[PDB]
RNA sequence: UUUUGUAUAAUGGGUCAGCGACUUAUAUUCUGUAGCAAGGUUAACCGAAUAGGGGAGCCGAAGGGAAACCGAGUCUUAACU
RNA sequence: CUUUAAUGUUUGAUGUUCUAACGUUGACCCGUAAUCCGGGUUGCGGACAGUGUCUGGUGGGUAGUUUGACUGGGGCGGUCUCCUCCUAAAGAGUAACGGAGGAGCACGAAGGUUGGCUAAUCCUGGUCGGACAUCAGGAGGUUAGUGCAAUGGCAUAAGCCAGCUUGACUGCGAGCGUGACGGCGCGAGCAGGUGCGAAAGCAGGUCAUAGUGAUCCGGUGGUUCUGAAUGGAAGGGCCAUC
C-alpha cells in the first residue's frame, strides 16, 4: 500500500527548490489590535520551517 | 476593562480604516485626527466610525 | 410588554409583575444561602463533595438588574 | 503556603565585551537603566539597549563629571 | 500547463511546433492545453513555432537561429 | 532479570531430549554495487512465452507566487540602493 | 377619497345534528359435527376513537461514556499563565508544598516637538490661622516625584508648567539578543507623505521590565486573483478586522 500522506500537513507546508518547506507565519488571524504595526508587518511573509522540526515534515509528506 | 475596540474610518471614500480602543464612557465625543491613507497615498482626515 | 387595555388594567398587572418578581427574588435567595452551607460543611471521609455540585452552585450566582430609578422624596434644604 | 511564583529571567547583562569587533547594529549591552549610557558610535534603544551604529572595537570610559560609565565604539 | 525546454524544439515534426505536434512527440501531456516555450536548451533550426506564448528571453534565441513566432 | 545498588533472606529454573521469539507482502528515503547516461525505465497485456514487442505512464533536465501570471528569474511594493 | 349601515359572498374558528368511512373483547345466522377466523343481517358508537409521517414535553425504565495533574504514600487543604526582588556561588542560566510582593489595565492625552521651571523637611516673621493651608527669606540638597508591585534608572531631567499639534504614519530593513520549536525583542538606514522648530534636528506611542490565548470554524469591509461547457453568479483565495 502507498503511503497515505497526512492532509493535514499538505495544506500548510510547500516545497521549495532546493529541498526545505515554506510556511506561513502564525498570529495573524485575530484580535490583532493589541500588536504593534511592526509585529503585524514582519509576520506577514511566508517563512522556511526550521531545523528541528525539519525530520517531523519529511515523515508527514513523503511524496510532496 | 471599559475601553472597547473602534476603528476610524477614512474619509477619502476608499476602503481603508484603522483601529484603537477609546472610553466611550468618559469621552462620549468622536474622534478626529489626520492619518495616512496607503490607497490613495495622502495624509486625510479619519473620523470615528463603529 | 405589550398590554392591550387602559391605564387603569395596565396598573394592576404592573403591580402584580413587580411582586411577583420579588418573592422570586427572596426565593432565589433563601436557596442561595441553603445552598452555600452545604458549600461550606465538611467532607465527611474520602467521599466525593460533589463537583457537578458545585459548578450548579456556581452557575446559580447570576445577577438581576434593580430598578434603576424608584426615586424617593427629593431634598429641599430649607434658609 | 501563600508565596511560590517568580518570573521568567530576562537574560541582560554585556553582550560584547571590551576590546571585541562588532558589526553595526550589533547589541552590547541589554539594560534596565542606563547603568551605561551611550557613546559616540553607539545608539540607545527604546528598552535602554546600547546598539552599534558602525563596526569597530568595543571601549568602556569613564568620561564625565559624576563618574557614569560610558560605551563608545572606536573606528577600525 | 506545461513548460518547453528551447532544445526539446529539436524533436518535434518537419519544423512547425504546436500543440498537437508538441504532444504527438511525448514532450508534453495529453490533456494539457496551454504551453509555454522557456530559455533552457539551445537549438539551431529555424522552428516556425505555430501557436505558443514563447518568453521575452528565449523569444530572442529562436529567432536567432533563424525562427519565425507568429500566432 | 530488574536495578542507584544484589552472595543476597528480591524474581525464574527438579534434570535431560525434542520444539520455542525481529518474519512476509507493497510503498517511500538514504547507503553500497551494477547498467546506461540529459536522459533512465517500463506496467497491464501479446508472445512455441526468463527472449522479443508494448514508452500508456513515472522520475529528471526551472524556479518564483495564494493565484492569474512571469520566466534564470520571480514575489513583495507606488518603487526598491 | 371618510366614517360606517346592511344583503349577498368566499375563507377561518367555535358548536349542535346526521350516516355512508371506521370501531364493536353486543345479539342472531352460515362455513361447521368449532366459545378461533371469515362472511351475512341487526343494534350501539361515529367522523370521535385508532394507526402512519413530522413535531414540542417528559423520560436513570434502558444504553454509551466522562469524573485532570502536582503531592516528602493517597485523600482533604493549596496550586497551574505573566512581572519584580532573594535563594543563585562578582558573565548567562539554575530546583523545592523555599522567603517576600504584584498583573488580567489606563491615556486622544498621561503621546510628538518647541519654549520655560526644579523638589521633601526644618527655622524665623505675619489677619482670622492653630503642630500642619496662603505669603516673605534662610538652612537645606533629592530624604521629592513618576498613572498603578519591586528592582534598575532619571538634573541634558525620564519630574513640573504652556503653545501648536497627530510619527499612537504606510512599505521595507543592514545586523544582532533569546528560545527545542511555535515564537518574542532591539534596530541604524532607504522610499512616499507629515507634525514641531529660526535652524542643527526630533518623532514608526507612554523612564523600562506585567496588563495575556496557537490552530480550526464562522462574521464584516476592500480586491473580477480564481469562477467545473461559455458569459455571470455562489463559493474559495489575498489584505484589514471581529
Ligand atoms: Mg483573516
Ligand atoms: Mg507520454
Ligand atoms: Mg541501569
Ligand atoms: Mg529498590
Ligand atoms: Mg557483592
Ligand atoms: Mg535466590
Ligand atoms: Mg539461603
Ligand atoms: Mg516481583
Ligand atoms: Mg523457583
Ligand atoms: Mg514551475
Ligand atoms: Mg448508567
Ligand atoms: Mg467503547
Ligand atoms: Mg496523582
Ligand atoms: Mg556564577
Ligand atoms: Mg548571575
Ligand atoms: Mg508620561
Ligand atoms: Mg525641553
Ligand atoms: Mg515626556
Ligand atoms: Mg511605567
Ligand atoms: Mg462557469
Ligand atoms: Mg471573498
Amino acid at each position: 500500500p502507498k503511503i497515505k500522506t497526512v492532509r493535514g500537513a499538505a495544506k500548510r507546508f510547500k516545497k521549495t527548490g532546493k529541498g526545505g518547506f515554506k510556511h506561513k507565519h502564525a498570529n495573524l488571524r485575530h484580535i490583532l489590535t493589541k500588536k504593534a504595526t511592526k509585529r503585524k508587518r514582519h509576520l506577514r511573509p511566508k517563512a522556511m520551517v526550521s531545523k528541528g522540526d525539519l525530520g517531523l515534515v519529511i515523515a508527514c509528506l513523503p511524496y510532496a | 476593562g471599559i475601553r472597547e475596540k473602534i476603528k476610524l474610518v477614512s474619509s477619502a471614500g476608499t476602503g481603508h480604516f484603522y483601529t484603537t480602543t477609546k472610553n466611550k464612557r468618559t469621552k462620549p465625543e468622536k474622534l478626529e485626527l489626520k492619518k495616512f491613507d496607503p490607497v490613495v497615498r495622502q495624509h486625510v482626515i479619519y473620523k470615528e466610525a463603529k | 410588554i405589550p398590554w392591550e387595555g387602559n391605564y387603569s388594567s395596565w396598573l394592576e398587572q404592573k403591580d402584580q409583575r413587580l411582586a411577583q418578581e420579588a418573592s422570586q427574588e427572596a426565593a432565589r435567595r433563601k436557596s442561595i444561602e441553603k445552598e452555600l452551607e452545604w458549600v461550606r460543611q465538611g467532607t465527611k471521609g474520602r467521599q466525593s463533595k460533589g463537583k457537578a455540585r458545585l459548578a450548579r452552585f456556581e452557575e446559580l450566582n447570576s445577577t438581576e438588574y434593580q430598578k434603576r430609578n424608584e426615586t424617593n422624596e427629593l431634598f429641599i434644604p430649607p434658609g | 503556603t501563600r508565596n511560590g511564583r517568580d518570573s521568567e529571567a530576562k537574560r541582560l547583562g554585556v553582550k560584547r565585551f571590551g576590546g571585541e569587533s562588532v558589526l553595526a547594529g550589533s547589541i552590547i549591552v541589554r539594560q534596565r537603566g542606563t547603568k551605561f549610557h551611550a557613546g559616540a558610535n553607539v545608539g540607545c534603544g527604546r528598552d535602554h539597549t546600547l546598539f552599534a551604529k558602525a563596526d569597530g572595537k568595543v571601549k568602556f570610559e569613564v568620561k564625565g563629571p559624576k563618574n557614569r560609565k560610558f560605551i563608545s565604539i572606536e573606528a577600525e | 500547463t506545461a513548460e518547453i525546454r528551447l532544445s526539446d524544439l529539436a524533436k518535434v515534426e518537419g519544423g512547425v511546433v504546436d500543440l498537437n505536434t508538441l504532444k504527438a512527440a511525448n514532450i508534453i501531456g495529453i490533456q494539457i492545453e496551454f504551453a509555454k516555450v522557456i530559455l533552457a536548451g539551445e537549438v539551431t533550426t529555424p522552428v516556425t513555432v505555430r501557436g505558443l506564448r514563447v518568453t521575452k528571453g528565449a523569444r530572442a534565441a529562436i529567432e536567432a537561429a533563424g525562427g519565425k513566432i507568429e500566432e
